[PDB]
């Protein structure tokens, strides 16, 4: 029971170039779910001024079960939906 | 010159507080152990005395878990001396296990009456040389 | 008893003694399937077992 | 020895005993002229013959 | 941000536990002096049963509703075989497992961040020493309860409240097949859980000088 | 690091005695053999002087013995 | 013209300090119950009688052991020049007695040892012979 | 923010009654653990001597007290 | 006894000795289908067989 578009955080691990989506996996480490793993995809923007990721495939530990959560993620320290990469 | 003080010597309260609680309680409880412990004198024991016959001071070995009247007729006629037996033989027969080196038979006897108690008992006459086993009643 | 019946008047009972969970909470160890308490001010120690 | 009461024997000790539903226990044993029972917090003692 | 606190109360908790646990091992021969279990074993290698007691009690239920009594006693574990006594240790000592994974995911970065991770990681440290702290404090109660419970279980049976312990032994010769055999089986099994008695018209009172 | 320093040197290792025997006639104050007489009266482990850790795995940090007994310091706090 | 309390010592710690805490409220315990069962029982006699001193037997010992007893006589045996007897059969249960004292007799041990075993052993001298006999109890 | 100044210096913190120790025999004044004699005769928080706060949270700002009693001090104005 | 009577007896037997796997131990052999085991520290040999 998780409230309605509430906040975490998460780690990525795997770097991914934005031609030819695909699993793209990260972490939770705080908050409630440790250790809970996330795979997702992201998308292409119209423009080259930000950068989204999808996040739907999401596995706790412990138990046999996959739910099926979608969220999206924000840059931390920064508090923006781009992403942190070159552009020119 | 140069003198150390004792390792673990209590230099601290706390140390020196459990210390002395450990001699207190280590007092009382030998105080209660001797206070509870019950004894007899020697001059009514209930056990046999050594023969002291000449042919008994022979060393050697016994291992044996089982009847002791068959052991006791071995012994007795390994030392040469007359064997008999006073009393009913109780269904149920009184077994002791005994596994030694190397002793005397008159410790071998006195283990014996030991182990037996209140079943039955021995008596040795060396002026007549036998043995008797003597049942309870 | 019939058909209408358990309305006789409560018989009077003698009531229960203490609590037996006082015994283990005064020597000191918690009763089970209780939290600990955090209190200030002094020397003592609290427990929360049974909202209670 | 088959001894059937409604009390406990405590001193001689059974290898094999039963119990009925209603409270009756029933002890089989070796033979023993003396037996001991205890009841209601007390124990005392008592003979038979044979 | 809280990673701060998670990391430094678990390295608290892990420091003074081995510290505490280590001091212990250190100052051993007077712990295991004082909790002497095995002398107060019985004679016949049974664990004496545990009495909990307890001085002037009240109870108020509701109006008109109140029932006090003054001494109560109570038969905490009953008495049970036991082949070993057991030691301070498995009451004393805690575990140990040194954690040396702090994740690193959320770095200092910036001062006041590397500031406020410091002071909040200090804070959870000093946590985790209070909490380990409170576990040894739970530990000591819970061992001390036994010992006194032995002690008062000796007291009663001093003072004939509790009937002692009653046991029987039951003996066989030779027993077995022709292919399994032993020379002499003895059988022990207990009848009587020692319990108080209410016959007060025997109890036995004592006076010193 | 010589264990037979300022002596012969190691000759082998006596597995009885659980020890090397230096080239001149004495035992090393060296182990060889695990099965030996070690004097150690601390050690670790979580779930220590129980059943054990328990093999069971918890989406949250609870952990039990199998003695049924559960241990806080060796879970994660919250 | 500073001022200062007598006793200053190395710092304590808070684990000990609540051993101590425990371990004073167990010594009264313990004290209270020697005394009562003093008090309510009658003394009877001294083990002094069944294991009398005598000479070549007064050379110091100082002990510090926690197990079983049979090194434990058997080394105090050989100390002692004297014959080594063993009556009835050990026990399955191994018999564990612990004893940290420091200078005394070597009869005091003896006594001691058998005080401790209470009801399970028992120890017996004869001088004459020069012979230490341990005998098992005859239970079971 | 020494609490030993002037003396001695801070020995230890002694748990029996919550107090420091300097150097010097004397007792300090500062205290060392929350397990402390402490004259406080004031304290904050609403709901106070009462049910409690209710745990639950209701919509409006109306906040109840666990016995029933209802704390409009602490119930916001309108 | 019919279906509403309470009808619960209990039956004992006499309790058996040892195991007669632990003179397989003592001779040395370890027992069938059973793991050997790590032992560090001292002169002794283990083993695991049915979670004793």
């Amino acid at each position: 029971i998780i409230k309605t578009g509430d906040i975490m955080f998460a780690v990525l691990d795997t770097s991914v170039n934005s031609d030819e989506p695909g699993p793209i996996l990260a972490t939770i480490v705080t908050g409630k779910l440790k250790g809970s793993k996330l795979i997702g995809s992201f998308n292409l923007p119209s423009n080259a001024d930000k950068m989204v990721i999808t996040f739907n495939t999401m596995s706790i530990p412990g138990a046999e079960k996959t739910i099926s959560i979608s969220a999206y993620a924000i840059d931390p320290n920064t508090a923006r939906t781009a992403l942190a990469s070159r552009t020119n | 010159k140069f003198k150390k003080p004792p390792i673990n010597n209590p230099s601290d309260d706390a140390t020196i507080k459990l210390a002395e609680a450990a001699v207190s309680v280590s007092d009382s409880m030998l105080e209660m152990a001797k206070v509870e412990k019950v004894i007899t004198p020697p001059s009514k024991d209930n056990t046999l005395t050594i023969p002291n016959a000449y042919n008994l001071q022979a060393r050697a070995s016994v291992d044996w878990s089982g009847p002791i009247e068959e052991l006791t007729a071995r012994i007795a006629k390994a030392a040469h001396f007359r064997f008999r037996v006073l009393g009913k033989s109780p269904s149920v027969p009184v077994l002791i296990s005994i596994s030694t080196k190397d002793e005397s038979l008159a410790e071998i006897l006195r283990d014996i009456d030991y182990q037996a108690g209140k079943k039955a008992s021995i008596h040795v006459y060396p002026n007549s040389q036998v043995v008797e086993l003597r049942y309870a009643k | 008893y019939g058909p209408n019946a358990k309305s006789m008047p409560t018989e009077e009972g003698i009531p229960p003694s203490a609590n037996d969970l006082l015994l283990h909470v005064l020597e000191g160890v918690p009763p089970p399937g209780s939290r600990r308490l955090v209190v200030s001010g002094g020397d003592a120690r609290a427990w929360l077992s049974n909202e209670k | 020895m088959y001894v059937r009461t409604n009390l406990t024997i405590l001193s001689p000790g059974w290898l094999a005993s039963m119990t009925s539903a209603d409270g009756t226990h029933a002890y089989e044993m070796q033979k023993s002229p003396v037996l001991l029972v205890s009841w209601h917090g007390k124990v005392m003692q008592l003979k038979v013959e044979g | 941000k809280e990673t701060a606190l998670s990391v430094g109360a678990q390295a608290g908790l892990a420091w003074r536990a081995k510290i505490i646990d280590e001091q212990l091992n250190k100052q051993a021969r007077n712990l295991d002096a004082i909790y002497d279990f095995n002398s107060l074993v019985l004679e016949h290698n049974i664990l004496p049963p545990v009495l909990l007691e307890g001085r002037n009690t009240l109870n108020l239920a509701d109006a008109q509703s109140i029932r006090i009594s003054d001494r109560t006693y109570k038969v905490a574990k009953q008495a049970h075989f036991i082949t070993t006594p057991p030691t301070w240790r498995q009451y004393l000592w805690m575990d140990y497992v040194k954690p040396e994974a702090p994740n690193v995911t959320l770095l200092p970065k910036t001062k006041a961040e590397k500031e406020i991770w410091c002071i909040y990681t200090e804070r959870g440290w000093k946590n985790g020493i209070d909490q380990a702290n409170t576990i040894l404090e739970e530990n000591i109660a819970r061992i001390k309860e036994d010992f006194g419970g032995m002690i008062l279980y000796r007291k009663l049976l001093a003072m004939n409240m509790v009937s002692p312990p009653y046991v029987s032994h039951t003996d066989l010769g030779v027993t077995g097949d022709g292919s399994e055999i032993h020379i002499d089986d003895r059988v022990l099994r207990i009848t009587a859980l020692p319990e108080l008695n209410v016959n007060s018209a025997e109890w036995r009172a004592a006076v010193a000088k | 690091d010589g264990c037979c320093s300022k002596m012969g040197g190691i000759n082998y290792c006596d597995s009885s005695a659980g020890r090397l025997v230096c080239n001149n006639g004495f035992y090393s104050t060296c182990y060889c053999t695990r099965h030996a007489v070690m004097d150690l009266q601390f050690l670790m482990g979580c779930c220590l002087w129980h059943g054990g850790v328990y093999p069971q795995l918890n989406s949250s940090g609870l952990v039990v013995c199998n003695d049924g007994y559960v241990s806080e310091e060796c879970s994660l706090q919250k």
